[PDB]
């Protein structure tokens, strides 16, 4: 058995527990779930106008998942340098998950146009490749929200759990079973603008950052051990 | 009617608690228990383990609802000859909790230690090729077989998958990955260390009981394709 | 009714907090259909597991120690550090490592404290007889990593074990330090920021005397589990990354790129000036006095040749038909862009073509030539 204990040979007196930092710093940390709701960068993109897009056109689409994206490293100096952050490092330790996610997408300053954002639980995830942000229409019955840039250029979201599942896969997904692609992402969030073709040209090569966190609904399943790790100071200068 | 014994006390490592029957949410067909016939034990993999197998080496990546059938269709007969598995031939959709014993019959003078580990949905990950090692599967709960005392590894494995039913044949929403729950993988930790005049062989037998199964969706047995080799 | 009472007097801010993850009501824009809706867990879908001490109470296999017959009565078996950060190296230009679960969940925090129960599982028959110290010295630096043996070990805290009919024991490594916590050994990618508080040692006190029917060598497995008093406090940048994507990109400078927010570019026209992203910037090539520079990469044609200050505060890269028109002798030789010599060397506007853009930020090659 793993967690057995054959013969304790303790030398120690009993340590005063700090209560996981509650005694010093005034706050507990034993519950890792309350750390998980600290926001982490999800994926940063650069806008790129390909066609003279219609107002209906989504500017970028991305699947929505707590696993962390297919990591897209002119490299992005964070994903070149600060590997993975926190939440996929914890999410490596659990085979499944079930629960909500929060997003809080942040938009640049020079944009002014109105922003529509969709949740699409119809969309599956086909393989770990093309499970990243994709620079590409607006739809009716999908769950929608418009943030106005002129009031505040940061939308926030509580994207719920819409799967017909007991829970969903949390490690990186190779798409073995064909219906299992329905059971990895929560769905697919799409961000599109109402900008016309003349004004969207100024917004080219502006960064659009997306954050994420779980938001109290997430409950991880069966334990799985960690994968092999890379030590970050060993990365070259 | 299959009764099996061991001389030594087991070392179970239950991964998850016992699950519900789950027949109320998605089956209106005759959901029939078969505890008189399917709860028999059945040998699915025996293999020779000698000292030439190195430290971090696989022995058998048994996929357990498949390997109950794969040992049958490997062993020169169809499903209708084994009374454990004829409800897989008739019915189309399966659920159920498994019991898995990994018996060893090592001599006492041998020194070695296998491990048995259940993992959920091995084939639904690509990164298990980085993980398929003793250090990864030690962190999750796992049974241990010491070849010194010839310990046995009983191993309760409750059914836990994303969808609450595993199909048994080609099904209109998935085909690949049929009746797959994950990997029972038997990784060596301590290899056989013996004298020059030592007993080299060490056979390992794996039995499986299938008790809280439910079968639903009765259909014709001519639809049931063979499992993959 | 007229509401003439004087109103509130606030402060706007643009974003809710990020590090706050606790008893704090967070307002959002839910894409759920229901306002009182919460994701739920039915009778089988209530998940089993999440807690730092739920991770820190799992053994992880961390060291294979060979233990032979002819190891002497003072031979070292491991000098490994008494932190949760236990070094286990797997044999890429970056290397990957196993860790204990308490090691990783320590590596997602700044500080740790408490005991560390290392389990020694000594795989042998009951015919082997052994004896070995598991000692523990608090506070040995790197220069004191030498001078170590069992005789100087037994001054400190130590546990002598007899390998017999029982073969396994979990020693509980104490937490002995001056500080209430202890800083993470590795930190971010940052060469300053500290070794272990204390060191474990394991010497063979009495060597293995096996029987002649069994083997001379014996495996010793060393597991690591966080102790019962283990606890971590401050959430910082993690020191460990996954191996889903082991790709790494260096940033030596002898390589070129377009400036940030100016790639991808395309060949086109500009009324102040072929030359765009609004003209795309380019880095200033570090040319000393008496040289010239031209570019060849690693419209109507692919533009494999291309730097001079535009006059509007940023550099421009002019496309040429070949490296001959590009080969900078005029401009570094004292000319200017308005020269007729320069205007003949330029590409005319008709070569704009359909104008397919470059793929991202294509790394050019900086050719430096004497003048």
């Amino acid at each position: 058995e793993e967690s057995r204990n054959t013969t304790v040979l303790d030398t120690t007196t009993t340590l005063q527990s700090s209560g996981f930092g509650r005694a010093f710093f005034g706050e507990a940390f034993n519950d890792l779930k309350t750390l998980m709701r600290r926001y982490q960068l999800y994926g940063q993109l650069l806008l790129s106008v390909t066609t003279d897009k219609d107002i209906d056109h989504c500017m970028f689409t991305f699947p929505c998942l707590p696993q962390g994206l297919a990591l897209d490293i002119s490299p992005h100096e964070i994903f070149n340098r600060c590997r993975d952050g926190i939440i996929p490092l914890i999410a490596s330790g659990y085979r499944f998950y079930r629960g909500d996610l929060r997003y809080k997408i942040v938009f640049p300053s020079n944009v002014n146009s109105n922003i529509w954002v969709q949740h699409r639980p119809d969309r599956r995830l086909e393989g770990w490749s093309a499970a990243k942000i994709v620079n590409c229409v607006y739809n009716h019955g999908y769950a929608s929200h418009i943030q106005i840039t002129r009031v505040n250029n940061v939308i926030e979201l509580e994207v719920p759990f819409y799967n017909a599942t007991c829970y969903n896969y949390l490690q990186a997904f190779n798409a073995s079973s064909a219906a299992s692609s329905y059971a990895v992402s929560l769905g697919e969030i799409s961000v599109g603008f109402q900008a016309t073709s003349d004004d969207i040209a100024s917004i080219v090569n502006k960064p659009v950052t997306i954050y994420y966190s779980i938001g109290d609904g997430m409950q991880f399943s069966q334990w799985v051990g960690y994968q092999p790790m890379m030590i970050l100071d060993q990365l070259p200068a | 009617n299959v009764v099996l014994t061991t001389q030594r006390d087991p070392s179970t490592s239950i991964p998850a608690p016992v699950s519900v029957k789950w027949s109320r949410w998605t089956s209106n067909d005759v959901v029939d228990d078969y505890a008189t016939i399917t709860s028999r034990w059945y040998q699915i993999a025996e293999f020779v383990w000698s000292k030439d197998d190195p430290f971090d080496k696989e022995l058998a990546r048994l996929i357990l609802p498949r390997a109950l059938l794969s040992s049958i269709e490997a062993n020169s007969d169809a499903i209708c000859d084994v009374p454990n598995t004829i409800p897989f031939k008739v019915h189309a959709y399966w659920r159920g909790d498994m019991e898995v014993r990994v018996q060893i019959n090592s001599n006492k003078f041998q020194v070695g230690q296998l491990q048995a580990t259940w993992y959920y949905s091995d084939h639904e990950n690509l990164n298990i090729s980085s993980k398929r090692s003793v250090y990864g599967f030690s962190q999750m709960d796992h049974a241990l077989i010491s070849a010194s005392a010839s310990n046995e590894a009983k191993l309760v494995i409750p059914f836990k998958h994303v969808y609450p039913f595993l199909p048994t044949r080609i099904v209109p929403d998935w085909t690949t990955g049929i009746l797959d729950m994950g990997a029972l993988n038997i990784r060596v930790i301590a290899p056989l260390r013996m004298s020059a005049t030592g007993p080299t062989t060490c056979n390992v037998v794996v039995f499986i009981k299938l008790n809280n199964s439910e079968f639903t969706g009765t259909s014709s047995g001519k639809f049931y394709a063979s499992q993959i080799r | 009714p007229s509401y003439q009472q004087s109103p509130r007097h606030f402060v706007p801010t643009g974003m809710h907090s990020l590090a706050l993850g606790t008893n704090l009501v967070e307002p959002l824009h839910a894409l759920r259909l229901d306002a009182a809706g919460t994701t739920q867990h039915p009778v089988g879908c209530a998940p089993d597991e999440m807690t730092v001490s739920s991770i820190a109470s799992r053994y992880g296999l961390i060291r294979r120690v060979q233990w032979k017959k002819d190891h002497a009565k003072g031979s070292l078996l491991l000098q490994l550090d008494a932190d949760p950060f236990v070094e286990q190296r797997i044999e890429n230009p970056i290397s990957l490592y196993w860790f204990a679960p308490v090691g990783v969940v320590s590596s997602m925090f700044m500080q740790w404290r408490g005991s560390l129960e290392y389990r020694f599982d000594i795989i042998a028959s009951q015919f082997h007889t052994g004896r070995l110290i598991v000692g523990y010295v608090p506070g040995l630096t790197a220069s004191l990593q030498l001078q170590m043996d069992y005789m100087k070990l037994k001054s400190s805290s130590y546990v002598v074990f007899d390998l017999q009919e029982s073969n396994s024991f979990t020693f509980e490594v104490p937490y002995v330090s001056y500080r209430p916590w202890w800083v993470r050994k590795y930190g971010g990618n940052y060469l300053p920021s500290t070794d272990a508080p204390s060191t474990l040692f394991m010497y063979v006190q009495v060597p293995l005397i096996p029987m002649e029917a069994v083997s001379d060598t014996i495996d010793i497995n060393v597991y690591v589990r966080g102790g019962s008093s283990f606890e971590v406090c401050v959430p910082v940048q993690p020191s460990l990354g996954l191996n889903w994507n082991t790709d790494f990109i260096l940033r030596n400078d002898e390589e070129y790129r377009a400036k940030t927010g100016y790639a991808p570019y395309y060949a086109g026209v500009w009324h102040s000036f072929l030359v765009r992203w609004q003209i795309a910037q380019w880095p200033t090539i570090s040319v000393p006095r008496g040289e010239l520079a031209f570019l060849r990469i690693k419209g109507t044609q692919p533009w494999r040749t291309m730097v001079w200050p535009s006059g509007h505060g940023y550099n421009i890269g002019i496309p040429t038909y070949n490296a001959e028109r590009a080969r900078a002798q005029h401009l570094y030789g004292g000319g200017s862009l308005t020269d007729e010599k320069a205007k003949q060397l330029f590409v005319p506007a008709n070569q704009q073509g359909p104008g397919k853009v470059s793929n991202g930020n294509p790394v050019w090659e900086v050719m430096r030539a004497p003048l």
